[PDB]
């Protein structure tokens, strides 16, 4: 994916 | 009550770039 | 969109990203409009027809954003849904009719240089500055063209066009919920939304009180900055009844 990864604890 | 002033433009009375355009066309 | 420029840093705070989980990707634009609750173009979240049905679960907000894919860490903010709510009468059917909803999200948002509210206007700034000719301003992170995407937030400057021009550019039926922008083919400028700017805010900043005014929802247009095409927006202000009454119950 393009997208960035977000922090574990917002999913 | 503070909705709609932007902390890095209308808080410190900067302009950004292009809302002169908007005003220019508010008659 | 199509034909803007690059956004200033803090240029608009009320900016939202809807991002969707699992898979990764821009989901739409959106607004702040208070600590608590996001406002959107309803056929971002239910849209039968492209078999779009998206649950509080499903996705997330992100608030203080200029790039697209990065993870700007110490600026933005993600927060979780609590709630949507749909407008009982988006008309998903046939036109679009009140494309709006709202989104309550779990816990407050803290309000920085990077993000802040928009107002929501009243009548009589609907009456002022809701006029043929008078500019607003289409932010997004969607697509550059119709047929790619920004690496930051971009950002078009856009007038506000006569009630039958618009309807004269669609075969669609165009109601007072409705207003379109957009240049002319002879203007010698152009712009406009494109895939992905949906749910995000076509903003007005007003002359009488300097405050900026949230005064439409990107919602459709008949593929992106076409010639004789404009964008369709949900008029905010004939529908914050709606707003008032769901902020106000819940
Ligand atoms: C279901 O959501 C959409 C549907 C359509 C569609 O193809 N439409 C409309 C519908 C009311 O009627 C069917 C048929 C008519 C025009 O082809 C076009 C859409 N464009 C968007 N969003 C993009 C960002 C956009 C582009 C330019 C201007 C603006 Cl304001 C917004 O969402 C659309
Ligand atoms: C959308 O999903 C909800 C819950 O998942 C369901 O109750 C609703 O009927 C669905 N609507 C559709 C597919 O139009």
């Amino acid at each position: 994916g393009d997208f960035e990864e977000i922090p574990e604890e917002y999913l | 009550a503070d909705c709609g002033l932007r902390p890095l433009f209308e808080k410190k009375s900067l302009e950004d770039k292009t809302e002169r355009e908007l005003l220019e066309s508010y008659i | 969109i199509v034909e803007g420029s690059d956004a200033e840093i803090g240029m608009s705070p009320w900016q939202v990203m809807l991002f969707r989980k699992s898979p990764q990707e821009l989901l739409c634009g959106a607004s702040l409009i208070s600590d608590r609750w996001v406002l959107t173009a309803a056929h971002c979240l239910l849209y039968p027809p492209w078999d779009k049905n998206f649950t509080e679960n499903d996705l997330l907000v992100r608030i203080g954003k200029h790039s697209r894919t990065r993870y700007e860490r110490n600026i933005e903010k993600i927060s979780m849904l609590e709630k949507i709510y749909i407008h009982p009468r988006y008309n998903w059917r046939e036109n679009l009719d009140r494309d709006i909803a709202l989104m309550k999200l779990k816990k407050p948002v803290a309000f920085s240089d990077y993000i802040h509210p928009v107002c929501l206007p009243d009548r009589e700034t609907a009456a002022s500055l809701l006029q043929a000719g008078y500019k607003g301003r289409v932010t997004g992170w969607g697509n550059l063209k119709e047929t790619g995407q920004p690496s930051v937030l971009q950002v078009v400057n856009l007038p506000i066009v006569e009630r039958p021009v618009c309807k004269d550019s669609t075969r669609i039926r165009i109601t007072d919920n409705m207003f379109c922008a957009g240049y002319k083919p002879d203007e010698g400028k152009r712009g406009d939304a494109c895939e992905g700017d949906s749910g995000g805010p076509f903003v007005m900043k007003s002359p009488f009180n300097n405050r900026w005014y949230q005064m439409g929802i990107v919602s459709w247009g008949e593929g992106c900055d076409r010639d004789g095409k404009y964008g369709f927006y949900t008029h905010v202000f004939r529908l914050k009844k709606w707003i008032q009454k769901v902020i106000d119950q819940f």
